């Protein structure tokens, strides 16, 4: 599967079949996006000003 | 019209300083998107597929 | 040698010299003073009376500092040849150039004006004037006397002349004397500049509890590889600084503390684990929500560079 699908796009992914890891799966990067939502505005504001 | 100050050089250095800082900062918040987007999409899988 | 004793302990002539609105008086008085100064063993005796006149010697130059005498917007600043008063003053200040120990101390009292003298090199169009400025400030340097290095240290601390150093370097004036002057100047001022195997002084600062924007604080020309110093105790040498950062919010130290953390992580991409031990990103964004936009800028720089090159 890997050496066939790499051609187009291989964004390797798989959930926890024990679908309670889902919780940390969400949170660990939900916090990251919450964080990254700022750099954009901060940088834009400083630069433009 | 008399001469203006030779702090032209001061402007040289400080303007350099500022523009290198600009070059650094501008292309910083740019590619944050490239890495965040893939998982922002994968949240879709996080929404279903069980 | 004896008449001078009475000619100096007197006070009426000095009262004559005390005036500021008259230039001929002080001009000629100190001009003949320097002419007689050809006897080097008289600057010595008059030294004890320094505080009486040396400030007078300095007031004219302090006025010259921002006063752009060359720009004739100053109506009748001096007679057409009057400005030569400054020339003579610096002539005298050079006449005291064969006893370093004399120059050794009085500096501690008026170092600031001596420092900001720096401008005269570029300001005055007259070759003589910039020449004497630079020559005097240099010749203060000497292997002859002690603590002949800290002076340039404070020079860099406050003035940051090196910009000016190379600036004047690019524009020599076809004067061999000046060529050697500036050549010495540059080398003597720059060779120590790399006197930074700063483990010792970083440790001293660590125990000092005080931080400040300084090339000793910031010089990557060594940090190309220095995490060895960070390796003393589980990289925790800076963790103390982090906890102090949390303790208070003093602008200089508060900013500098997290200023070089980004650099230090830049030195090891592997330091992501120590970084997550830090985990101060909330504190970092708070710093983007405090006064002094400059330190907010620095905190943003740190956090952004960090995250980016953890996932570059």
């Amino acid at each position: 599967i890997r050496k066939i699908a790499e051609s187009l796009d291989a964004n390797l992914y798989d959930v926890d079949s024990s679908n309670e890891g889902r919780s940390q799966q969400l949170a660990k990067v939900n916090k990251n996006l919450s964080d990254l939502y700022t750099v954009l505005k901060t940088t834009s504001t400083t630069l433009e000003s | 019209v008399p001469p203006s100050g030779s702090v032209i050089d001061d402007y040289v250095r400080n303007a350099s300083y500022l523009e290198e800082r600009l070059i650094q900062m501008e292309d910083a918040t740019d590619q944050i998107e490239v890495q965040k987007n893939d998982l922002e999409q994968y949240r879709f899988i996080l929404q279903s597929g069980d | 040698v004896k008449l001078v004793e009475k000619l100096l302990k007197n006070n009426n002539l000095i009262n004559i010299l005390q005036n500021i609105e008259q230039m001929d008086t002080c001009y000629v008085c100190i001009r003949l003073l320097q002419e007689l100064a050809v006897i080097p063993e008289y600057r010595d005796v008059i030294w004890l009376h320094e505080k009486k006149f040396m400030p007078t010697l300095f007031k004219i130059l302090q006025r010259a500092t921002d006063s752009q005498l060359a720009t004739r917007i100053v109506a009748t600043n001096s007679n057409h040849l009057g400005i030569q008063l400054q020339y003579h003053s610096l002539l005298l200040i050079w006449l005291l150039t064969f006893n370093p120990v004399f120059a050794n101390e009085l500096v501690q009292k008026y170092l600031s004006d001596f420092l900001d003298l720096l401008k005269l090199v570029k300001i005055t169009i007259k070759e003589k004037v910039s020449r004497l400025c630079i020559s005097i400030i240099l010749q203060c340097c000497s292997t002859r006397v002690k603590q002949h290095k800290k002076v340039i240290k404070q020079l860099l601390l406050l003035g940051n002349a090196l910009p000016t150093v190379q600036s004047l370097s690019e524009r020599k004036y076809s004067d061999e004397e000046l060529r050697q002057d500036i050549s010495n100047l540059k080398e003597i001022l720059e060779n120590e500049y790399q006197e930074l195997t700063s483990f010792d002084e970083y440790s001293s600062e660590l125990k000092s509890g005080r931080l400040e924007w300084s090339p000793v604080h910031k010089s990557e020309k060594f940090w190309r590889e220095n995490a060895v110093r960070l390796n003393e105790k589980n990289y925790e040498l800076l963790k103390i600084l982090t906890k102090l950062l949390e303790v208070s919010d003093d602008p200089q130290v508060l900013a500098v503390a997290a200023h070089d953390v980004g650099e230090y992580v830049r030195h090891y991409p592997r330091g992501k684990r120590v970084i997550e031990q830090l985990g101060g990103k909330q504190l970092v964004m708070n710093h983007m929500h405090h006064e002094d936009q400059q330190v907010r800028y620095n905190a943003l720089l740190a956090v952004q560079k960090l995250m980016v090159h953890n996932w570059e």
